[PDB]
Parts: C-alpha cells; structure tokens; sequence
C-alpha cells in the first residue's frame, strides 16, 4: 500500500481517485491518500469549486517513485511532484498517517473494477501518448488535443494517441479499396496490431486508457480515439477470437462505471448502434450488449 | 461542400469538373422462374461522367459479364463506379484531370472518395439537385452503343452536339436537362416531340436532331408543356 500526501489544501476542490471522489474544502486540514493498491496505475485528479472548468489530473506508478502534491498559487493548480529524498517522504507520510490527516484509498475487498478498467494500461505507454520526459508522472487535462486532431495546436501539450482513420491509405491497399473499406482486418491485423501496437495488449491499453481519459476528463478526442479503437474491432470480420472475447469484458466494465449522466455526450449513438446490431462483431459482445440494452436503451 | 441552386453557375466556371450518375451501372430485368421463383437478368449498363463545360461525355460501358458470380451486385456498382471514374482520371494528362468531382447520389461519396485517395486535392462533392442523368437511355445512339457491346469500352461523346457554337454552356446544361427530364417524365412523347418534323434530321455524328435557333424554342417550349402537363396528370391538377 502506498501513499501520496498533500502539502496542504488551500482551495476548495473535488479530488478523484481513480472512480472515487470526495470534497476538500479550503484550507482544510488534508495531507493526502493513503492504502493505495499498489500493481496498477492510478489517476488522481481535480476540479476547482470555484472554476469547474478544466477538470486535470495525473496518472501515475507508485513503483516508480515517491510522488506527492503541492499546491501552486501562480499557476493556480495542483501539482504532482517526485521527493527524490526517501527519507524526508516516509518521515512525511509516517507523521501525517500518524496525525489521520490522510483518507484511505475505499476499496471494497470483493471490487475488482480498477483492475478491469486498467487491466492492459502501462505507465510506460502512457509516458509515450503524453510526452514530458523529465517527470515519472504524466499531466492530463479536458482541454488538451490529440495529434490527430491538430490535423484538422502546442505539440508539446497534445494526447500522442495512434493515428486511426478509416479512409486513409494507410487503411486502404491499392487495389482492394472495397474490400478493404468493407472489412477493416488487414488494417486492424497487419497494420495495427503487427505493425504499430505489436501486439493486442497494448492496443487494450490506449484503449482503456482513452476511455478513462474521455470518462475523468471529458477529453473529446480521448472519446473520439476510444469509439475508433471499438469500431475498427466490429468493422473486421477476422479478428482473433481471444481478443473478442477480451473485448467485451472491457467494455461491459467501461458502460457499467460510466455514469448515467455523462452516457449523453460519452457515447456515439452511431458506433454503438453500428457495433452491437450491424458490425461484423454484432453478435460477438454479449455482455457489453447486454448491460448496454439494460442501461442506456434510448441511445439505440 | 453540397452543390444546389445557390452555387449553381459554379458549374460552367474554367475549373474543369465532372458529375458522375451511376443510375445506369447495375441495370436488370425481374423475370419469373419455371419453379414460380423470382429472377433478374442483369443487361449492360454505363458509367455517365459528364463535364458540364464543354459537353464531353466518357460513356462507360458495363458490360453484363462484370458482375458474374459476384454477391451484392448493388453495392459492388457503387464500387465498380468508383473503380472506372479513378481510372479515367489517372488516363487522363495533369492538366486534364478535374478539380473536382460531383455524384449524383450521395452513395457514391465514399466509394470514390476511397478510390481517389491518391488524389487528396480533387474535391468529391454531392448535390442537391435533382439531375434527370438516369434517363441517359432515352438517347436512341447511347442506348445503341451500350445494349450492342460484347466487352467493356469507354465511348466519347458530345452530349451538346454543336450547341456550344451558337449558346452558352450554362444555356447548354440548361436545354440538356430539360431534355432528359421530359424524357424521364413521359418517353414516348418526348420522343415523338423530338422527331415529328421528318424534315429534321439528327447528323451522324450528333445525338439530338439539327434544329435552327427557332425550333429549339418551339421545341423547348414543348418539353416544358409535356413536364407541366404529366405534372398535372399525376398529381391532378
Ligand atoms: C465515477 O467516475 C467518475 C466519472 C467521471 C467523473 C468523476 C468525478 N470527477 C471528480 C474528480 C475531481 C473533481 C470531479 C467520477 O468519479
């Protein structure tokens, strides 16, 4: 179990961890989180009471370092940091445990959603879609644009995601413009998974991970990015049948922690009407289909 | 984007364009079986690729052996179309290649956007207008070439016949598809409009017949009449 501490609260903010969420309120006597599960990557994030615009965060491996938060009142956010002194931060973490100024992280013992929504996400990975070398920690926000949307503008604060696009010559090879357009696997097969992801793991993994930024951040083109990875699965009609099945595990997961109220603008009536009932795949997602039907009816 | 009534003389500007009408791709016949099944004959069809401009008409033929032992042959002629327009554009010099490319039907947007990949500078466009192209047919001398070819060939046309000489391209198009629109409406006597007057003839190497300036309005005349009128008679008025 490991530990982020917080200097100190001076505004009044929503703090997330990971799907959980609890209320800070200003200059109120909070040191940070503790009992993180340690194994899986997390994502601590948050919006300011005052200016919901902008909800930001970090995803971060407490393998990979002692990390904390620091507020800065000049740019006005909170900050992850890494304390590369071990022994001035377990001296600080032991003395504010020993204070409760920290909330524990509320796993239920019989909950395994975290690790189903993160099954396949890296921290190495992410580090590559989010580009700032120096710190171990990677800084998402609602507003950042991915690369390919800035082909339609800072390249330094854009979501690297892998470039998808369905009418593109990438995906389509000379001569085999209607087949390939029609059933996406040689794009998804060769291309993506041999070529680009290398194999189905790390294609899961910006997929999730699109999706949690979509999810947190509300991240347009993390939602866009995640709808893509789906459809370019339900438009192949080979597809390796671990990977299907894989599949609907992951989404059933991602429906069923999305809330009611986000479903409106998280989801693309078209992709999932397409996927679930005309797809190649459309009777290969049984439990996603299922929960969807149960949860969100009106979008189909 | 969309080309309609707002953009409509964008058409005879000197940007070289091509509407494409693939009504005529995939044409059959329904017949009954000896079992009392339903059946269709697939009979040659043609890509209709038309520059508005000058009147020149890349008249594809579809000859009925494409689509042996194929599946989804209405989707595959969307595809075939694609397949012919790219070609056509990649025979053609640089500087005869157009600048963009108009469909008729928005089906084939996709089809021969993904075919013209290659091209990422040709503007495929839809329409809003409602282009009589389908009744192409009607034409006594396409319809020969098309039912009489034994394998696939591209014949050129001026679908303008002379008229260029005389008429603007806008006056041109604007005759054009009144033609073809009372064509479509009631055949037989948009027909029977065009070839009353024995003394009219239709040269070799023209479609419609060698009418003076005032016979074309007289003639023109008579096809609003016939387009009026059916409207009439269908809807009763
Ligand atoms: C339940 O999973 C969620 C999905 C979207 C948003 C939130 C809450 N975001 C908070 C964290 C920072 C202040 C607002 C979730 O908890």
């Amino acid at each position: 179990m490991n530990t982020v501490p917080f200097t100190s609260a001076p505004i009044e903010v929503t703090i997330g961890i990971d799907q959980y969420s609890f209320n800070v309120k200003e200059n109120q006597p909070f040191h940070g989180i503790k009992d993180i599960p340690i194994g899986h990557v997390h994502v601590i994030h948050f919006q300011h009471a005052d200016n919901s615009s902008m909800r930001y965060g970090y995803w971060f491996d407490c393998r990979m370092g002692n990390f904390y938060i620091q507020y800065d009142p000049k740019d006005g956010l909170y900050k992850m940091m890494e304390e590369r002194d071990g022994a001035k931060f377990e001296n600080i973490v032991h003395n504010f445990k020993e204070r409760q100024m920290m909330v524990s992280y509320p796993k239920i013992d019989e909950d395994d959603t975290w690790y189903n929504l993160t099954e396949f996400v890296q921290m190495d990975k992410i580090r590559k879609i989010v580009r700032k070398d120096e710190n171990q920690f990677s800084y998402v926000d609602s507003s950042m644009t991915t690369v390919q949307e800035n082909e339609l503008s800072d390249p330094a604060h854009s979501l690297n995601y892998t470039v998808i696009n369905f009418k593109s010559r990438e995906a389509i090879r000379p001569g085999h413009e209607m087949e390939d357009f029609l059933d996406k696997s040689y794009y998804l097969n060769t291309v993506m998974l041999q070529g680009i992801f290398k194999n189905s793991s790390n294609y899961f993994g910006e997929l999730q991970f699109a999706f949690l930024n979509a999810m947190f951040f509300g991240n347009y083109g993390s939602s866009l990015q995640w709808h893509a990875m789906i459809e370019l699965i339900c438009s192949s009609a080979t597809v390796p049948k671990h990977m299907l099945d894989k599949l609907d595990e992951i989404l059933y997961y991602q429906i069923k922690t999305l809330p009611e109220q986000y479903s409106d603008i998280l989801l693309n009536e078209r992709v999932w009407n397409i996927c679930l009932y005309s797809s190649f795949q459309k009777n290969s997602l049984h439990n996603t289909e299922k929960i969807m039907e149960n949860k969100y009816p009106e979008l189909l | 984007g969309a080309m309609n009534s707002s953009n409509y003389a964008e058409l005879f500007n000197n940007d070289i364009k091509l509407f494409v009408d693939d009504t005529n791709v995939y044409r059959v016949t329904v017949h009954k079986t000896f079992e009392g099944n339903v059946a269709t004959k697939a009979i040659n069809g043609c890509i209709f690729t038309l520059n508005p401009k000058t009147g020149h008409l890349f008249l594809k033929i579809i000859h009925t052996s494409v689509w042996a032992g194929q599946k989804r042959l209405s989707q595959l002629a969307k595809w075939k179309t694609a397949e012919e327009v790219s070609a056509l554009v990649r025979s053609l010099p640089k500087e005869e290649q157009p600048k963009q490319i108009i469909v008729t039907r928005k089906a084939m947007l996709d089809p021969l956007e993904v075919h013209m990949l290659d091209f990422p500078n040709i503007a495929i466009r839809p329409t809003e207008l409602r282009l009589p192209f389908s009744a192409a047919m009607s034409i006594d001398k396409l319809s020969d070439v098309v039912m009489k070819a034994t394998e696939p060939q591209m014949v050129l046309f001026n679908i303008y016949d002379d008229w260029l000489d005389r008429i603007s391209s806008y006056t041109a198009f604007s005759r054009l598809t009144l033609l073809l629109r009372a064509l479509k409406t009631n055949e037989e006597s948009a027909k029977m409009i065009l070839l009353s007057d024995p003394t009219i003839t239709i040269k070799s190497y023209h479609l419609w017949p060698s009418f003076t300036d005032e016979q074309w309005i007289t003639i023109e005349s008579q096809m609003r009449d016939l387009i009026l009128t059916e409207y009439g008679r269908k809807y009763n008025v």
